[PDB]
Formats: C-alpha cells, sequence, structure tokens
C-alpha cells in the first residue's frame, strides 16, 4: 500500500543559540525495521552526515561537529522520526534531508548500509 | 575519522564520452562504499552501493571499481540527464562520511 | 555445538536488526495458492497484509514470497506466524548450508536451488526456505525464477493427488521439484564434462585447465551442498515430527532414494574431473618430450663434430695435417661418419 | 508420429507361430495376413524390421489395443531401456550395441517388445540380430522353449540380448589387455587418444546398463501380473547376468583410468631418459671444446712449444677428463 | 571367458580347467555318533536326503556332469542352478527354495613369486539335514572344519546342519583374510620399494597389483551381499538359534570390504608418489645440464673474442698478455660456482 | 610382518576367547558406583569383587582395563550372560566399531585414537561398552583414557551425571569419545598446514614420505570414523528397551557431532588428494627457475660465440685486414646484441 | 624461568585503581608500589609491561599465591590461546597482532590475564597495546565499567581485542583485494611471493583465532562463581564477535587459495614455452658454428682461394639454412 515517501518538516528561521525540531514523517513502510538517517548540506557546499537512529533498538549515532548538541528519536506509535537541535550555531544554516538505508552484506565482519529513499529536505536558516 | 578524498571536482565532459571519478579512504574500509548523484536543488539519488553492485532502476552504463582503498565510478557513456554532482561514502563504521562531491559540466 | 537458541549479535550492528546476506535486490512479490477438493484461489500481490489472515486457514496454502531482500515483510511474515527470531536470520542468512530444524508450530527446511549457464561455465546457488505450518506452506526465495512450475500446474489443472491431501503432500512435492532440478543440473554437468574432455587432449591451452578447476570447484561445492541434502532428507523420513502426518513417509524415503542416487554420481564426476585433469599434463608433457627430442638430436649430432672441428683447428706448429689424400677431406668424411651413425642410433629409439 | 533412427534401408515382418504340434511361418514384406488377431491359442512371435514404414506401426497400435503413448515412445533412439506394465499386456525396450576392431565406436539401435496373452509383437531397426541362435532353438526343436505360454519366449530374447551382451564385454576386454600392452611397452601420442575413446565407449555403456538392470528388476519380485510362476526363476538368470556386466563394466571403468595414469608415469620417466643424453654429452664435450678454444688461442706468447709431444699431452689430458667424466655418470647411475 | 553361447537354459555344460581329480568325501555326524569315507562311485552316498542326521558330502572336482546331474535329480535340485553350479565364472550370490537353499561363493590364492591370483568356485546347497558342498579340484580351505568335527571340537558336533553352513561361510571368510594379509604385505612391499628405490619396471608392478585389487573387489563386494541375504532376511531353513552366528560372519565380511577399499586408496596414492620422485630427480639433471653450460659456454666465447683472425689484436704482451686472461677466465668460475654455492644446487 | 594381522586366530572354533593386540603390560578394575547422594570408587585387582555389583540398584561403572587376561574377561560374561560371540568381539582388536542391540543388554565396540606430534603415528585402541540392566561395563587394552572429565563429573557434582541412569552414563563415554575425536581432528589439521607449507615451500623426498604417510593415516582415520554415524544412528533412531526416551535427543547431539566430524575428514581427504599434485607443480616451478636461467645465458651467449666464430676462419680474402676498427666494432656489436637481447628478456620479465 | 620472546628493551609497571566515587592511576617502574592493591576492594587493573625481567614477575607470582606452572606458562611466548580455571583466580593466553602494509609481516604479541578477587594483572611485552579505549573509558567515566567489578574490567580488555583482531582483518581484506587484482591478470614473481606470505599470515591469523573462540566458549557456558552472573551475557557477545572473524578467515583462507591453484595451473605450459625458446635459439647457431669451425682449420690443402670471392657464400648457405629453420619453426605453433 502506497509507494516509501519520507516528508520532512519544522525548518525555519531561528535566532542562533535556539532550538527546533525537525520531523520527518515516514509513508509507505515501518520506521521499526530500517535505519533513518539525517544528512546536512549547507548552502553551495557538499553533503554531510549529521545523525542516525535506529528505532528497532533506540541505537544512535552523531557526527562529531554536533555530539552532545542534536538529539536524534524516534516513535513507531507515530511512524515518525525527530531532530532535535539546541545550542544551535550560524554554521548549522543548511537543508536538512532524512533519508532510509538498509543494511548490505559484504564479508561476515563487514556491513555498510546504503540510503535508499531520502525526503524532499527542509532549510534551517540561522542568522539575524 | 575516516577521510574521503575524492577527485576531480570540476571534471568536464561531452555526451558520450568516458567519465571516470575516483576517490581514496584515509584508512582501510572493507569495500563498504556507495556512490550518490545529486542535481541542483533535489535529493541525492542512489547510484552505486557495495562499490560494485548496481542498485535497481538505475541505467547500466554506470560502473563502479574498487582497488585497495580507491573506488572509481566509470560512466561508459554519458547522456544529457547524467549532468550532476557525485558523491561518495564510507559506511565501514557507524560515523558514516561523504566525499567532497565532483561536479559533472558539459564542454 | 547444542544450546538455547539465541539470536546472534554482530559488531558493527545494532542489536536487533536483521541483515539479508545476499546479492539479488531487483524486485520482490508474493503469490498464495490457497487450494482444496473443490476449488482453489490464487493471486500475486505485493502488500504483505494482505496475505496475513491466511494463517488460520481449514484448507492448505502455500505462499510465495519471493524476494527476502525485503527484510520487513520478512520480519512481519515471521512475527505474526510465530516464526522465532533465529529462524528469520537463517532464512535471511544465504552463506549456509542445507539443514533441517523440528520446531513445536512448524518445521524450518533450507535448501539451495541451482542454474548452470553453458556461457560463462558458471554456477549460481539461489537459497529457498521452506516452513511448514500447521495449514499452511511458507517459501521465502530470493530472485524471480524457480524449478515448482511442476507443481504449481499440478495445483492448477488438479492433477496427481496434491489437491485430496494437506500441506505435507505439498512440501513433499517441493522436494521432489528440487531433486528433478538437481538431476537436471547433474545432465548439464555431464554436458560439460564430455564437452571438456573432449578438447583437453588436443587444444592444452591455460584457459582449459582454467576452466578444468573452476569446474572441480563447482563439484566440490555440489557435494558439499548435497550431502547435507542428504542429511535433511535422512531426518525427514527417520524422524518424522507430529506435523508430518504418518502417511507420506514413503514420498520421503523415494525423496532420499533419489539424493542416494545423486550424491553417488557427485562421488563419480569427483574422480571423472581427476581423469580430465590427467590428461592435459600427459599432453604438455608429450609435446616438452618432443621439442627437447628435437633439441637433443641436434646437440647430439652437432656438438662432437664442433669439437673435433676446435682440435683441428688449434695451432701447434706440429700437426699431422698432410696425409693419404691431402689429409684434409678424410676429416669431413669422418664427420659424415661420426653423423650418420648417430642417425641411425635414433632410428633405434625411433626419435624424429 | 515420427522417429529419429537413421536407417531406412530394409522393411520386413516375420512371424514365427510353434506349438508342441507343428510351426508356422509367412515372412511376408507387407501385412497381409496376421493370424493370431488375439487368438488366445497358439503362442505367436512377430518381428517387424524398419521404423520408416510407421503405418505397420499404428495398424498393429490399433488392433491390439496400445495405448497411443507408448506408441509415441516406440520411435525414440536417443531413450534409454525401460519398461511398463498394463492389464492387458507389457511393454519393453531395450538396446542393442554392435563393436568392431576398425575405429573403437559402438553401432546403437533400440529394439521393442509387447508382450500380449499368446503374442510377443516386437520392432527392430536392422536385420541380423542376435536372436538367430533362438530362432534354431525354434526350428531344430531344442530345450523346453517348445513347452507353454509365451513369457518364456520373451525370456529367452532377453537370454539372448544378454549373450550379445557378454560376447561385447569379452571384446571390449580384449581391447583393453591390447591398450595395456601397448601403454606399458610402446606409448605414443595416438594411444592416449585410443584410451579416452575406449573411456568414452565404456561410460556409454555405464550410461545403457543400469536402465536394462532396473528393467530386470522391475520384472522379477515386483509379482508381474500377467506371467506365469513357474517361469519366473527363469527370469533372475538373465538378472544375475545384467548385474555381473553392470559389475564387469564398473571394473573396466577403473582399469581403464589405470593405463590414463600408467602411460602418463611413462611420458614424464621418458622427458628424464632424455635428460641424460643431453645432460651427458654436453658435460663431455662443452668443457672439452673449451679446452680445444684454450690451444686455438692467437697469443704471441704462450708456453706453447714442443713440451715433450705436447698435441698427444693435450689429446691424453682431454681423454682423462672425458674418462673421468665418463666414470662420473657410471657412479651416479646415469649412463 | 564368459560365453554360454546358443545353448538352452537347461544344459549342463562345465566351464573349468580342472580334470585331474574326483573325489567325494562324506561326513555323516551326530551328538555321538561319527562316520566319515571317501568314495568315487555316485550311488555309494545317493541314498542320504532322507536322514536324520546333519551329513555334509563334498562332491570335489565337477567335471565329470554325471554325478552332479544325477545328484540334482535325485534331491529334486532345479536344474537352473545346476547349470549355475557348473559354470565357473559365476559371481557369489544365494537363492532361496521352499525345500532348499542355494549359495555359490568364491576360494582365491596367490601367487606371491609370480604375482597372480586364481580363483575357484565352491557351491553349497542346504537341503534338511545335508550340506552337499561343490569344488574344482584338489585342496581347499575347509579343513579346520574337519579337524573340529574329527576330534569333537566347540558345538559343531552337537548342533544341526545350518551350524554346518555358518562354519563352512566362516572358514572362507578366514581365507580371504589371510589372502589380504598377503596382499597387505605386498602393498608394504611396494610401497617401500617405490618410496626409496624407484626405477623403471617398478611403475609396471604397482599397475598389476592395482589390477589385483580390482579384481579382487568383483568377487568381494557380491559376498558381503550375499551374507546380508541371510541375515536381514532368515528362511525357515536356517536354524534361529543359528542366526546370530551368521551375524557375525556378515560382520567380518564388510570389515573385509573396508579393506579392500583402504588397499585401493594407498595404491591409488603410490603412482603418483612414484611421479614425484622422477619429477625430483630430473630437477637434479636440469641443474648439472645448467651448471656446466655456465661454467663453459660463456669462458669459451671469451676465446672465440680472442680466437679472431683479425691482424689489431693487443695481443703481443699486454701485461704479460695471454695468461691474464686465463686467469679472468677462472676468475668469472670462481663466481659461478660460488653463486650456485649461494643457491644450493650442488 | 608388523602388529596388524588379521589371519590370527585361523584354525580355532567360534567363540574362543583369544587377544589379538599389541599391549599386554597392565591390568586393573576400575569400579565407580554413584548413587544419588554417595560415590564409592573400588579400585582393585580380583574379579570375584565386583561381580554382586550387577544385581545393585544403582548406575555402576565397571571398567576392566586391560583386556590380554582372557579368564577375567571370561568370568565377567559368564556372571552377566554375556553371549560368547559378544566376548570374542570383544577380545578382537580388529572389530570394526558396531552397535548390537540383545534382549538383555546393549554391546557398542568404538575405537580412540593416540596421535603423537613429534613422531607421526596414528595409534588405534578399541573401547567396549556393555549397557546391561543399571550397569555399564568397559573393555580396554592399556592406561590412558579419555573419559577423566566424565570420572570428574561423577567425583565432583558438576553435571546431572548422578541424577539419571546407566543409559546417561553410556552417553558421556559416547560424548567423551567424540570429543576425542574432535581434538585429534585439529591436530591432523594442524599437520595438514604444515604439510602444506613444507609443500610449497620445500619440496624434498622426506615431504613426500610424509605426505603419504599422512594420507595412509587420514585414510585409516575415514575408515574408523564412517561406521560411528550408522552407530549412533542405531543408538537413537531404533530406540531399544534398555535405553530410555529421555536420553534421544543427546544423543541426537552426539550425531550430529560424528556428521560435522565426517565432513572435517572428508574435507581433509580432498586436501590430502590436492596435495601431491601441488607438490609436483611445485617441483615444475624450481626445475623451470632453472630452465630459465639455462635459457637465458644460452640465448646471450650461442649467437655471441656464433659472432665471434664467423670471424676467424682462413679466408684470405676476408675485409680482416683493419677494415673500419674491425675488432672493436665487432665487440660493441657483441655488447649491443647482449644489451638487446636482455632487455627483451625484461620484457618476458624472465631476468 | 626463562622468557622465550625476543622483546626486552623496556619494562615498566602501570596501575589504574578505579571506583565509583574516584580513580587513582599510576606509572612506576618499581615492583614495590603495586604489592598492597591486592587487599583493596575497589577493582584494580595491574599492567606488567616487560616479562623479560623475571624477577618482578616471579615476585608479583609468589605473592599473588598464584602457581609457578601459570608463571611459565606467561613467560612461555610460544603458547597457544587459552584458560585455565582455578580456585581463586583465572588465567587466560591471548595473542595480540601488528600488521603494516610495507613489509606484510604479522608478528603477534602474546599477553597474560590473570583475574583475582578484585583486581586483574596484565603481562605484556611490548610498549604500545590495543586497550587504549578502556583506558579512556575508566579515565573519563564514559561507560559503565566504573560501576562494575573486574568481571566486567576483563569483559572490555577481551572486547578491545577483538576490536583490534576486526581491524586486523580490515587489513588482511584490503590485501586480499589488491593481491586477487594483481594474481588474475598481469601476474609476475613478485605475486606468487606475496600469495604464499598473505597464506602463511592467513594461515596463523586462523591457528590463533580458533583457540580464542574455545576461550570464549568455555569462558561463558559454564564458569566459576569468579565473574558475577551481570557480566555472563556480556562475555557471550563477544563470543560472537569472535564467531564472525573466524567465518571472515575461512572464507579469506579459501580465496587465497583458489589463487594458487591458477598459479599452479600454467606450469608445465611454461616448461614449453621456456624450451621452445631454448631449442628455436640452439638449433640455428650450433650448426652454423659447426660449419664456422669446419672452415676455421689450419689444412694447408683447403680449397680457400676465391671460388666467387670466397667467403660470403657460405654465410650465402648459412642463411639458406638459417632460413629453412626459420621456415621449420614458423609452422608447429613454435614462433
Ligand atoms: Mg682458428
Amino acid at each position: 500500500i502506497s509507494e516509501v515517501q519520507l516528508v520532512e518538516s519544522g525548518g525555519g528561521l531561528v535566532q542562533p543559540g535556539g532550538s527546533l525540531r525537525l520531523s520527518c514523517a515516514a509513508s509507505g513502510f515501518n520506521v521499526s525495521y530500517y535505519s533513518i538517517h539525517w544528512v546536512r548540506q549547507a548552502p553551495g557546499k557538499g553533503l554531510e552526515w549529521v545523525a542516525s537512529i535506529s528505532s528497532s533498538s533506540g541505537s544512535t549515532s552523531y557526527a562529531d561537529s554536533v555530539k552532545g548538541r542534536f538529539t536524534i528519536s524516534a516513535d513507531t506509535s507515530k511512524n515518525t522520526a525527530y531532530l532535535q537541535m539546541n545550542s544551535l550555531r550560524a554554521e548549522d544554516t543548511a537543508v536538512y534531508y532524512c533519508a532510509r538505508s538498509y543494511w548490505y552484506y559484504i564479508w561476515s565482519y563487514s556491513y555498510g548500509n546504503a540510503m535508499d529513499y531520502w525526503g524532499q529536505g527542509t532549510l534551517v536558516t540561522v542568522s539575524s | 575519522d575516516i577521510q574521503m578524498t575524492q577527485s576531480p571536482s570540476s571534471l568536464s565532459a561531452s555526451v558520450g564520452d568516458r567519465v571516470t571519478i575516483t576517490c581514496r579512504a584515509s584508512q582501510s574500509v572493507s569495500s563498504a562504499v556507495a556512490w550518490y548523484q545529486q542535481k541542483p536543488g533535489k535529493a541525492p539519488k542512489l547510484l552505486i552501493y557495495s562499490a560494485s553492485s548496481l542498485y535497481s532502476g538505475v541505467p547500466s552504463r554506470f560502473s563502479g571499481s574498487r582497488s585497495g582503498t580507491d573506488f572509481t565510478l566509470t560512466i561508459s557513456s554519458l547522456q544529457p540527464e547524467d549532468f550532476a554532482t557525485y558523491y561518495c561514502q564510507q559506511s565501514s563504521s557507524s560515523l558514516i562520511t561523504f566525499g567532497q562531491g565532483t561536479k559533472v559540466e558539459i564542454k | 555445538h547444542m544450546e538455547e537458541k539465541r539470536l546472534s549479535a554482530k559488531k558493527g550492528l545494532p542489536p536487533g536488526t536483521l541483515v539479508y546476506t545476499g546479492k539479488y535486490r531487483e524486485d520482490f512479490e508474493i503469490e498464495v495458492m490457497n487450494y482444496s477438493i473443490e476449488e482453489f484461489r490464487e493471486f500475486k500481490t505485493t502488500d504483505v497484509e494482505s496475505v496475513l489472515p491466511f494463517r488460520d486457514s481449514s484448507t492448505p496454502t502455500w505462499i510465495n514470497i519471493t524476494g527476502i531482500h525485503r527484510t520487513d515483510v520478512v520480519q512481519r511474515v515471521g512475527e505474526f506466524f510465530g516464526i522465532h527470531p533465529l529462524v528469520l536470520e537463517d532464512i535471511l542468512n544465504v552463506h549456509q548450508r542445507p539443514k533441517v530444524e523440528f520446531f513445536e508450530n512448524y518445521v524450518f527446511i533450507v535448501l539451495k536451488m541451482f542454474t548452470y549457464d553453458k556461457n560463462l561455465h558458471e554456477l549460481e546457488s539461489e537459497q529457498v526456505s521452506l516452513i511448514l505450518t500447521k495449514n499452511c506452506v511458507l517459501m521465502f526465495q530470493e530472485k524471480i525464477g524457480d524449478v515448482f512450475d511442476p507443481v504449481r500446474e499440478r495445483i492448477r489443472y488438479n492433477r496427481g493427488i496434491i489437491r485430496k491431501k494437506r500441506a505435507d503432500y505439498l512440501l513433499y512435492s517441493l522436494i521432489d521439484a528440487l531433486v528433478d532440478d538437481y538431476f537436471v543440473l547433474l545432465e548439464k554437468i555431464d554436458d560439460e564434462i564430455d564437452v571438456l574432455e573432449e578438447e583437453v587432449l588436443e587444444r592444452p591451452e591455460k584457459e582449459t585447465v582454467q576452466r578444468t578447476h573452476q569446474l572441480k570447484r563447482n563439484l566440490v561445492e555440489l557435494r558439499k551442498t548435497i550431502w547435507p541434502l542428504r542429511e535433511v532428507l535422512s531426518s525427514l523420513y527417520r524422524d518424522v515430527p507430529p506435523l508430518i502426518e504418518k502417511e507420506t513417509v514413503p514420498y520421503f524415503r523415494d525423496v532420499y532414494d533419489h539424493t542416494i542416487q545423486i550424491a553417488d554420481t557427485v562421488e563419480t564426476f569427483r574422480d571423472i574431473v581427476s581423469g580430465l585433469l590427467d590428461v592435459y599434463l600427459s599432453s604438455v608433457s608429450n609435446k616438452t618430450n618432443e621439442v627437447m627430442k628435437v633439441l637433443t638430436i641436434i646437440a647430439t649430432i652437432f656438438m662432437p663434430l664442433t669439437f673435433i672441428a676446435g682440435i683441428y683447428g688449434m695451432n701447434f706448429e706440429y700437426m699431422p695435417e698432410l696425409r693419404w689424400k691431402w689429409g684434409y677431406p678424410v676429416v669431413l668424411a669422418v664427420m659424415g661418419v661420426i653423423a650418420v651413425i648417430m642417425v641411425v642410433y635414433f632410428k633405434k629409439k625411433k626419435w624424429l
């Protein structure tokens, strides 16, 4: 029923040092059976992976640039992912994408995840 | 962290040519490298995973090869719809990092 | 070995995640055949939930889920059907040999299909997992293309006696179809071995030896995958669980006899491969014999001639170089003499 | 429908009716007259030679009530021997092989039998089969074949065929002995190809024989529907024969492989033998020639002089170095 | 040679190579009674089927088909197994009949000096309380059974004919044991020969041995099978009390098979080892062929440089001239030889 | 003649007790009568002091180590009602491993192997178990066992050995024997690796002798392994009255262990089969190195000596009268040809 | 007491005494300062860097009441990984590894862990190890190690060792991929030596990793009360990780073996090529040298005057026979 679709929301202008929560709604799949990544892209720069959540266990992963500041979570009841951003700096203005990843197998000791479907991406501006 | 240095950065080629983009991992990653493409203003689209396997639905012209810590994406014959930025990603560790990108433009 | 069954933790992975250990991710589909004595209904779909209410069905049913790269559908089916998480891992794990396990409510059988492409001389293996429950047979595959078409035809057109029996006969039919596919694969290996052996005698190049070595590896893998199949059938007809009826055991015994035949054929193949391997070495050694024979012919004829030429070409200022008929031509005669005899001697050994 | 065989030269019909009193023979080149037509009183034996004229096959299938499927299965040549049972008759398919000392390859023909009450209806492909002695038993009234029923006739035909298999095995054994002697004493390049061809013949025999053993094991021990219980042991005979034949073939296979290795053992040795020659002569003449080059010099001032017969001195030192080289090769056992 | 040609199934022609001697040894025993005699007359020993005590009739040298035919007719023995018993080239087997059981087995003899294996066919017909054993010539292996029944040893005297058949089969299996012992000794000798001192003829001998093995297999595997037919499905003719005993012999048979199989594998290795050896040896030869060449083929070339007929030769006295080049020639040899001394080629 | 003869007890009747082994030194009897709350160890020598144990109501582990004395075996068999054929099979060392289900007892014969790393020899000693009523009889040839963990488990309440009947004791014995097979397979794998390395690096005659010895040992070991699967399958699939229904899954586990052992043995056999061909290939590679050296020197110095001899005949019409620095230019030609031929070999990568 | 290894450059002692309230760390080069810590009820982690100093390890051995047999085991560097269970202390022997992608060598440094009540003793051989993450976790209180007993410390150390094994596996995977690419296409003499070295390294890694898996299995499955139940699952998880390693190594071995196989396939073809070259070169020069010598004697009656300008004609015939030989080598696929 329905195709896979990731929809980002909550982005917008915010004062430096503030906080806002980005919401990623997933339709077409259960968030519990996959991993949800947040990837940041600054205006006119390359991609930058910022967060990752595994809803089946609550295991989280954060980039060194945002460790201790960003908080990623997911709720299966609403089938949604959330990224709470506080102590927000002016460097964090960027477009955020919410992507779904699946694990694949290379050797018995090594695994890797590839991001199948990405969302539209919401622009967050930190200035003024 | 693992640094993926991706070269070139401003590759330019004509339709029907053969394009090779290389990217090198700072340390050892066990073939867990993916290749994405991104057109301006749109979300990235996955092309290659496991550095050799071809994702479902993408054209067969894309190919991926690995030699040690050097990962090469090759377009055998360019198309008018194949001019976009290309990104490596290493997923060996839980901290996954992207390359700096390689824009492909008409010549 | 034996211990409390549990999920296996893996490094660099969330504690509860199940990973598909395969390469095929092209497509996914679910085909359901619910048949009885009177009427049957079949349908192919993509939504998983549409086939969930078939768990509690009085009539036997067959749910073929092609494509297990979608771990979500596999997990949902296993969770609703009451399948153990370790069994789900075994379904998703592909780098394992065929096996059989017996649980309270289901029996779980891992088997390997096989395809052979003469071009590229490749032997590809695809894992199929069967779960037999009280009134349903689940079959997890990897990609489009199975060897269960005869069983599908029998269900559709009411041939055989498969319609009059329960799911145990369906499981037997699937296993028998897989064994027949194994027999067809062995016939293809017959053809490949014959074609390779008719060439290895007269075209002894390195690519032929590479083909022979990869064929030997293919037969090694075939033995390693067919012996556990024999054990699976043996445990299936000698340790029947309550799920499998007392009847239909002789059918499993017939399948066991078929896999005995297959194992014997593989055993003969394991020696035929070495028979082919020896021939290339024999032929190359024969060619080496020929080339070195002509080399030693030349050496034997010419080294003494050069030696005696050097002997009569060294200056001492007192040398009997003036003899009957001026002396010199006799030397050449001697040359020819100490030449022709050598050739005659080689005619004793039939060289050149 | 159609067949696959290659022979279309000759066609024939041979009926041989017999009983205790007297026997009848027609041998016509057409359907013409078929007296029994399920007479159920006289044992009949009808050979038809030829498969090009399929019309007779369809006619006899239509009359005696042979199912169309087995009629279709009849007109095949690339099929293994087989057997089927029916409430009215039984169906049987075997094959003859022919061997010669010309090019070492076996000519194969497929021959079918059908047993109905007092009727042995059979299809051949070529005249001059191995069933000639059996005809003798009919003609000269020898043995107990001219006693009762028609199943004993089928047993006699199968016994004649397994006797043909035995004589073919004897010919193959003689060929393997000849190749064994050749490999042991006269290795040749074509010898390995001949051994491979012989191995191909043996693997063809292995392919064919085992279905025959299955056919015989199905005729016995299965409680055949319509076969006299007095004649059941006779089948066992040929069954045992088939088993023996199979075993022989298996052994032959193994022994052939042995040749395919032992020949190699000579070839790798042959190289080594040639080794010594090339290693000996050089070791005797490469230094000697060098010594000549030492005395074929052009140096102005040398010890070169009549050093008490220096020319035979050089010849004698060459002789002594040659003899020490040859005695070193004697003690090394190279030559 | 196994070809009966175009003969009826009721033929009683004998196919063998032993017609020198022919006797009948009769041993009739009970719990307290013993009798034994040799005879050359059929009717002297003919009326024994209607007896209440076990008897053993060894009719050796089956080349006069009249005695075999008369014995078969008197006992009601089917002429089919008359043909089978008179056919030497028959694999071991068993047939069950309502009134008797028929067994065909083989006795093997080994000649070490010529390295050959001789086969003889023996048959045992057990009927009620009588055992008719048909042989081919003088001499057998059943002698320990004879001393057992003559000196009142074991429990053979106080048993039925089934135990006598079991004892005869056990003696035959024991003969197979000793023959495999001889073959094992031969294999040990051959492996020592091919591993320590390999020559050209050795391989031929190896082939001969291998042949014997497969031929032995041709007889060994049916034997196992026939004993199986005496254990997993026993007729009323064989007493239940003696059923376990046959099982024991069955074990022996399967053991024999295993041993034979093992032997085959060893022989299969042997030839490969020979290849190894010869390959090693040729390597050594190559080294020598290089050494001399590397020593003497360069040096003579130097002579060819200074042996030309050109006129402008710095050859009169160039620091004594002549011997100097000899020196450097020898010098070169030094390097060459020490080079080889550093590569372990001597 | 070696101590592996099979034609022993040739002229002997069935049921005669003859020992056909090589060990005749040690003899002892060890009894471990264990119950739910006490255990008694009664290691003694006289047979008469252990016979009354057959009527006990608790599991017993009579263990007669050293069976060269036929008198003790005969007395125990007579007291326990053991068939004479079973006793003669017990004393026959070369008996194939097997299991027999008699009416009052179960008779098993297995083999345990000892393997010395210092000297490549694999010795086999059989063990005969007789599970009779509530008692287990063990027969063996010499001191030195593998059931020491079973002894420790009985002495100190580590597992559930004392909470069950004698069938579980038979289970523990079989499982310990299978574990011994596993560890000896590991040792053989170690030698497989060392011989593979020796074949790849140092091809000699000692190497081929060691390979042949390993092949012989492995084929004997496989011959012993194969009956073990049948023994275990008969133990659990065909349930006898003596073996209780509760013990069957344990025997199934041992059957799985035997299947794994057989698979590993087959893999080892395949490796050993390939090893000799690997040796031949390695020796061929070394001789090819020698081939290449000889061919290179011949290539460099045959044309050179030919064109050195081309000038030097007695032709007085040759332009040898100082054509244009003839000797230096011909030496330069020698050097040029040598250099270009060396470059050609470098192109072929031989040099 | 003898130290079998080869690392004896430096020696030092490290102490981590941590609890919930606080931790104290000190690096000392004297033996005495570490003796009293057996009495401390808080978890304690001693680290003896050098075992070549037999005096300090011996003093620790008889002060902690551990049998001299385990001392000999500690000094036995060439020892398999193993585990020993005793009444008051558990003994473990493991092997670290170091891989550098320049020399392709795999050197193992044995490490011994002795766990006693509320303390862990480490015995190493060289400066530098793989337990740095455990040190950081203890220092900065990142994990839950500070709230557990010494059994969790042993678990953390074993887990760090397994992680180092994973890193080594990554390096070996890179090496295997590079070597496979270089062997399948463009082989050379260096590649086969690299393959042999890689096979030796994989054999050693397998030969070490299986005893490690046995150690972990016997450690969690049934253990004395030395380690609390709370840490029982954690060890279990580590065992699973080891399984991964083991399986990977097995797979890796197979791949490497296959490579060697193909290189052993074409040795005889190389022999044939080499002596094709040698026979061609020796064929066209030995008779030429022979006839040069023939015209190189010193006979007076030699027909050496003029006769069509003297020398050149023989050169001609040389070329003649030469091209003849060339023709004889143009065919037969020699050239
Ligand atoms: Mg001269």
